[PDB]
């Protein structure tokens, strides 16, 4: 009651916060389903001589992903336990609409198109094609004829191999390698854990505690002491929803970006200099 | 001209405009009248410019609407504490009312400042698609038009603007049988354009996009190598045009 | 949303709160003026451990703690488990449920039919936290819906992948589902072919951007003070 | 060394400088800094016919 | 205008200082000087929030 006479903060607050959930999940659409249909592994395997095995889903596991996909799942520490006591003071956490195994299902998708497709898949119909004249027209993409793929398919073939092997190694032996996603939950819990936190401060107050001020105090200095914890603890969650508004706005420009990445780098192949990494795409 | 122009990026040959220019034609003004429908029917199309007015409108009216707040004073009317106290708490109420008010202003202020990021991010984006899409057209895959770009047309909108895409899909399917090369008598034939594709009795080059096949010729293939090179690699006696030009 | 016509979609009211059964206070076995009650475990009720007052669920935990340490806190220094006067072992406390509320229902410029969800809470317990359709889901129990198998898109998301819909059921209900994420099509690869299109076609779309916003200036003393001198 | 060739960007796969993969275009005083060479045309002595 | 905007808000940030937000001084080693520690402290409390 004496939060009402501070009006119509509470409901901007929420509308923020809302305006940011929805957006996490139109994040998460407007990147992975890029695709209109889930296309699904062919049976015929020989890729040209490469070896796509573990970027695409492991058939063995209860939750068909791939296996790289495990160990970056398996890589990142996360808050599980650190979820009751934010819990308990208001805080909740909503859970993605796009669960990880539709993830995964949207991932084997845009693999089985840009496999046995191209780049034909983004814009209308997935069709088959080999890999040698599909990596030698990426090859002529970057300004060297065809024929030197048909020359040394075997060998560029054992290459993308030994490259998907280091990968896998680097990926099972280094956890701190996927330092911005551990920076965006460490980032989170840091931000709760000082919002909870925040509750002990007195904000120059007699105590941090409601009802120490409200059981005892005659009315009017009560009233004066917990607009004192009013004031303190709305300025600590005006500061936090602001934070997270800002981190709003950089989660959206870096979600913007990886589509932008699918769909250029995915989805076709980017002339752009270092775009796609170093080297040509 | 421009759509021969637009063609050419898009790995299609000139002359395949010209070949089907009233189909072209009269099924870009089936899709303009499509699109004048479903501006017509659809009064939920323009979500993001209504939202813009929604949120500049939702701001002011919930900053004029906190004027009307104590924020823990006595009143919001000011003649109240100055009609009804004595100074020394009168002073204390004004702190109240003055911080209260600066801070909604300051938070109305941050509001609009970080909706104008967002904001000036999306008009750099349309600056962009104006700079890449109508001075130009867009070599990067989804950003106008699903497909190969063609063109795009800006139309003027109320705090904003909006993008006629015209994309190029193909549609009609079809199943031929390839080689990355075809060795005739020891040389084998890279295709300069085109990829090979057999009926099952003759052997076409034939564009990516769509179908044109071509007999092979040494016009449209290029010798760098033998037999053994080339993996996956058939035999087809490749034809020479000046053949012909020699019994002349 | 202060208005007299609510449009389709899902729409946050007010929340819910478990409260407590009984009042549970615990002294040692002199006290104060006021005197102990039995133990509830497993179940909302107040507690009380001492003057250590509060509303949880306690639990049947087993807990190990130092003969000394009477309490226990979290790593946010929230008080989770105690040491019972009357029982020396450790009770784990835990506050009751709640969440949001979620309002899922077609517009009433459609209909008037309303299912209610209840985000990250179990249905076990959340209809006498009246139902008839009842659907638990991971991200929260479900009330005025019927769960359908036939997977088509999102209509009104939810959470977890499962979106609900309005359709004739045979009449017409609210139904959820899990979200189809398109069709499936198996490209079968072969090096020996290819596969190029005959007949090419020509569309258009359309893309909305926004470009500007209102502009505004505020004056300082006609707002914060409105015409006082001595105000400004 | 001695042989001038037509070199792609990436690979070094050199080819003898022939009609078929170089274009003419003006004389051969205003250009900077170039070279003579027999210009080789595999089309050439197939026409003695 | 990076500069002046670095510059135009540490000097904004350093006349605050001058701002009594309502309490009786802008020096606060005036107010603990002239009055005991009780309202003292909330003057200082003014001015610190
Ligand atoms: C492609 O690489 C994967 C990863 O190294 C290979 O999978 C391994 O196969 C060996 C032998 O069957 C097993 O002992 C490992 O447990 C497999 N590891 C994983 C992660 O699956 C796969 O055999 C390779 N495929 C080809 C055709 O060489
Ligand atoms: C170009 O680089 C590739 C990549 O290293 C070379 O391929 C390797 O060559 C060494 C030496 O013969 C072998 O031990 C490796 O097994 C090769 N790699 C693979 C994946 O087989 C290649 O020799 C280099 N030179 C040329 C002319 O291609
Ligand atoms: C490509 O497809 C279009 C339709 O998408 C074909 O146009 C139709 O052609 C038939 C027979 O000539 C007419 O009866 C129809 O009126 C045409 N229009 C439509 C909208 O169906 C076109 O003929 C096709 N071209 C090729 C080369 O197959
Ligand atoms: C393949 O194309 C040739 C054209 O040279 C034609 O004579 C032949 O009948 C075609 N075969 C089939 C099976 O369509
Ligand atoms: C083509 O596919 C068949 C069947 O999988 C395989 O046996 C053959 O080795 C492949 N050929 C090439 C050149 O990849
Ligand atoms: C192509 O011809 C060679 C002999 O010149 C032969 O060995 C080879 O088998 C032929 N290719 C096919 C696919 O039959
Ligand atoms: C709901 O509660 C029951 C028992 O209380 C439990 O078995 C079930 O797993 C719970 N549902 C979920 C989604 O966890």
């Amino acid at each position: 009651n004496l939060l009402l006479q501070y009006g119509s903060f509470c409901t901007q607050l929420k509308r923020a916060l809302t305006g940011i959930a929805v957006e996490q999940d139109k994040n998460t659409q407007e990147v992975f389903a890029q695709v209109k249909q889930i296309y699904k592994t062919p049976p015929i395997k020989y890729f040209g001589g490469f070896n796509f095995s573990q970027i695409l889903p492991d058939p063995s596991k209860p939750s068909k992903r791939s296996f790289i996909e495990d160990l970056l799942f398996n890589k990142v520490t996360l808050a599980d336990d650190l979820i009751c006591a934010q819990k308990f003071k208001g805080l909740t956490v909503l859970p993605p609409l796009l669960t990880d195994e539709m993830i995964a299902q949207y991932t084997s998708a845009l693999l089985a198109g840009t496999i046995t497709s191209g780049w034909t898949f983004g814009a209308g119909a997935a069709l088959q094609i080999p890999f040698a004249m599909q990596m030698a027209y990426r090859f002529n993409g970057i300004g060297v004829t065809q024929n030197v793929l048909y020359e040394n398919q075997k060998l560029i073939a054992n290459q993308f191999n030994s490259a998907i092997g280091k990968i896998q190694d680097s990926l099972s032996s280094t956890a701190s390698a996927l330092g911005k996603l551990q920076d965006v939950v460490n980032h989170n819990a840091q931000a709760l854990n000082t919002l909870v936190k925040q509750l002990s401060s007195k904000f120059g107050a007699i105590s941090s505690v409601l009802n120490d001020i409200f059981s005892r105090l005659d009315k009017v200095e009560a009233e004066v002491q917990i607009d004192r914890l009013i004031t303190g603890r709305l300025q600590s969650l005006q500061t936090y929803v602001t934070q997270q508004l800002i981190r709003a706005a950089e989660i959206r420009a870096s979600a913007n970006l990886a589509a932008t990445k699918m769909s250029e780098c995915v989805l076709g192949q980017s002339k752009r200099v270092d775009f796609c990494g170093k080297g040509y795409h | 001209m421009q759509m021969a122009y637009r063609f050419n990026g898009i790995g299609v040959t000139q002359n395949v405009l010209y070949e089907n220019q009233k189909l072209i034609a009269n099924q870009f003004n089936s899709a303009i009248g499509k699109i004048q429908d479903s501006l017509s029917s659809t009064a939920s199309a323009l979500g993001k410019l209504q939202d813009v007015v929604n949120h500049n409108a939702q701001a002011l009216n919930t900053l004029v609407k906190q004027l009307s707040s104590k924020f823990g004073a006595i009143s919001s009317v000011l003649n109240d504490i100055f009609s009804r106290l004595d100074k020394v708490e009168a002073e204390v109420q004004i702190d109240r009312l003055i911080t209260g008010r600066l801070q909604s202003l300051q938070t109305y202020v941050t509001q609009q400042l970080i909706r104008a990021a967002e904001i000036r991010a999306s008009a750099n984006l349309a600056a962009t698609k104006m700079s890449e899409c109508v001075l130009g057209q867009s070599k990067r895959v989804d950003f106008c038009g699903k497909g190969y770009h063609l063109m795009s047309f800006p139309q003027s909108a109320p705090h904003g603007v909006v993008f006629l895409h015209v994309t190029y899909v193909p549609a009609q399917e079809k199943n031929f049988t390839t080689a990355p090369a075809i060795c005739h008598d020891g040389k084998a034939h890279f295709p300069r354009e085109g990829v090979f594709v057999s009926n099952g009795t003759h052997w076409f080059v034939t564009q990516r996009n769509f179908y044109e096949p071509q007999i092979i010729t040494t016009d449209n293939t290029f010798v760098s190598g033998n037999c053994d090179v080339v993996i996956g690699i058939v035999n087809n006696t490749v034809y020479d045009p000046l053949q012909p030009e020699l019994d002349s | 949303l202060k208005s007299f016509t609510v449009e389709k979609g899902i729409y946050q009211t007010s929340n819910f709160r478990v409260q407590p059964t009984e009042s549970i206070v615990r002294f040692p076995n002199v006290c104060g003026p006021k005197k102990s009650t039995n133990l509830v475990k497993n179940k909302c009720v107040n507690f009380n451990f001492n003057g250590l007052k509060g509303t949880g669920v306690l639990t049947e935990s087993n807990k190990k703690f130092l003969p000394f340490q009477q309490f226990g806190r979290d790593i946010a220094d929230t008080t989770d488990a105690v040491r019972d006067p009357q029982t020396l072992e450790i009770l784990d406390i835990t506050p009751c449920s709640f969440g949001g509320v979620s309002v899922i229902t077609p517009g009433t410029n459609t209909s008037n039919q309303v299912a209610v969800l209840y985000q990250g809470v179990n249905c076990t317990e959340v209809p006498v936290a009246t139902g008839s359709n009842v659907f638990q889901t991971r991200a929260g129990c479900l009330i005025g819906a019927e769960y359908v198998n036939n997977s088509y898109e999102c209509d009104i998301p939810i959470g977890a992948g499962i979106c609900a819909s309005y359709q004739t059921q045979h009449s017409q209900s609210i139904i959820a589902y899990t979200m189809s994420l398109g069709a499936e099509n198996s490209v079968a690869y072969s090096n020996n072919s290819i596969a190029i299109p005959t007949n090419f076609t020509i569309s258009v779309t359309t893309e909305i951007l926004p470009v500007s916003m209102t502009k505004t200036s505020v004056d300082c003393t006609m707002y914060i003070c409105g015409d006082s001198t001595e105000c400004s």
